[PDB]
């Protein structure tokens, strides 16, 4: 069962307060370094890690009573998935994925996202030729060091939903 | 002051990750010259000044003979990467990782198996506590509360990987490097520089078609899970079957 981690208290405190939908988007993306939430072993280091955000930020704050985080994260995710911006859709896909990875490990989580509309939006994003092309070509930051494209990472992740 | 340490500190501040505490940041700066000197003594870098210059350039380079000397250690004992059960699961389950242990063609950070054997066990051959090992490795408290897991390339695998020319040294822009990575083929281990171990990058292991649930059950039952003649990912992305043994272990008393 999920349990609040001991570490990274600064991340825990970040979410124990009023957090807007716009702020959650900035955190989930992490293109702005001031909002970049990672850990030592995060797969990439130059964009946020949505698994860290759920595990260390959102779930601990939810548990302390900041229940508005669930609806607000869902709206942040809806917005990101409809943004038409490669990195943001990628980060949306990675947050739904993060829930699944945390479910696999912890076997039970504080809550489960309402994700039907987010899933739909993602499907519709990936039907758009210009979005697929941006994702196929996305080679900024650490993506430049992988043969595996953003697009294919996204596609293989969607298949696991 | 000294210009080399001024640029060092400036560069660190520019790249510092959001998970780094003020205390770690302060220790990283304060201890910098001890790590520079360690690298000089190991013939890893030309001089303490050169250590700082290479850190700022982000381009870590080393002399052939030094890297050959260091590889000898790994060839003798094999290679080790300690990790959590959660991270082992992610290698199999997380689709962006493409069923590889390590960052696809970008590889896996390792130390020598001998070094982890020396550092993680007491003189009575007892595994140190999770708390002690989390401290040694500078990870978050509770990282190993579910077990100290370990990837092991054996000597034979290591030798054949070297014969292919697939061993790498880290650089400033290596995927998986962060703001606490340093030059000198060595780890930054905080104020306790006695915990610092050598550092190389090994080719990733393909776990295509393996299931995390079953692998973790085999580990629970026998203490390890082994791949004979694993498929490795070359730096250029080639998949190549290499003779030797790779293990995923839950570390335990001798």
């Amino acid at each position: 069962m999920y349990k609040v981690p001991k570490g990274l208290e600064h991340y825990q405190k970040m979410f124990q307060k009023e957090v807007t939908v716009n702020d959650l988007k900035k955190y989930l993306i992490g293109s702005d370094k001031e909002y970049r939430i990672t850990r030592r072993d995060s797969y990439m280091g130059d964009i946020s890690d949505p698994e860290v955000i759920l595990e260390y930020g959102v779930y601990p704050a939810f548990i302390k009573g900041y229940t508005q985080l669930k609806a607000n994260i869902e709206e942040a995710l809806l917005e990101m998935s409809n943004s038409g911006q490669a990195l943001d859709i990628y980060q949306a896909v990675q947050t739904l994925n993060a829930e699944n990875m945390l479910l696999n490990y912890y076997e039970s989580l504080p809550f489960y996202l309402n994700r039907q509309s987010i899933l739909a939006n993602i499907t519709k994003a990936l039907k758009d030729a210009h979005i697929r092309e941006a994702m196929a070509h996305y080679k900024l930051g650490e993506f430049a060091h992988y043969q595996d494209t953003m697009l294919d990472m996204v596609e293989r992740t969607i298949e696991t939903f | 002051g000294n210009m080399e340490r001024d640029i060092f500190e400036k560069k660190f501040k520019e790249i510092k990750d959001k998970w780094v505490t003020d205390k770690q940041a302060d220790e990283f700066i304060e201890t910098a010259d001890k790590y520079a000197d360690k690298a000089v003594q190991m013939s890893a870098v030309a001089s303490r000044a050169e250590y700082y210059r290479m850190y700022v350039s982000r381009k870590y380079h080393y002399k052939k003979e030094f890297v050959e000397k260091l590889k000898q250690v790994y060839k003798e004992s094999g290679a080790s990467h300690v990790t959590s059960k959660k991270d082992v699961m992610l290698a199999f389950d997380d689709a962006k990782r493409k069923s590889t242990i390590g960052r696809q063609e970008n590889g896996l950070f390792v130390t020598s198996f001998a070094e982890d054997m020396a550092l993680l066990f007491t003189d009575q051959g007892k595994l140190k506590s999770a708390d002690q090992i989390e401290n040694i490795k500078g990870v978050d408290s509770g990282k190993y509360s579910d077990g100290v897991y370990q990837y092991e390339y054996d000597s034979e695998l290591t030798k054949n990987i070297d014969k292919l020319g697939y061993i790498r040294t880290a650089s400033g822009d290596t995927p998986g490097a962060n703001s606490l990575n340093i030059p000198g083929c060595q780890t930054w281990s905080g104020k306790h520089i006695e915990n610092s171990e050598s550092e190389l990058i090994f080719p990733s292991i393909s776990v295509k078609d393996l299931k995390s649930k079953a692998v973790l059950a085999e580990i629970d039952a026998k203490g390890y899970f082994e791949i004979i003649d694993p498929t490795i990912i070359a730096p250029n992305g080639d998949h190549k079957k290499v003779t030797g043994r790779f293990k995923i272990k839950k570390m335990q008393d001798r």
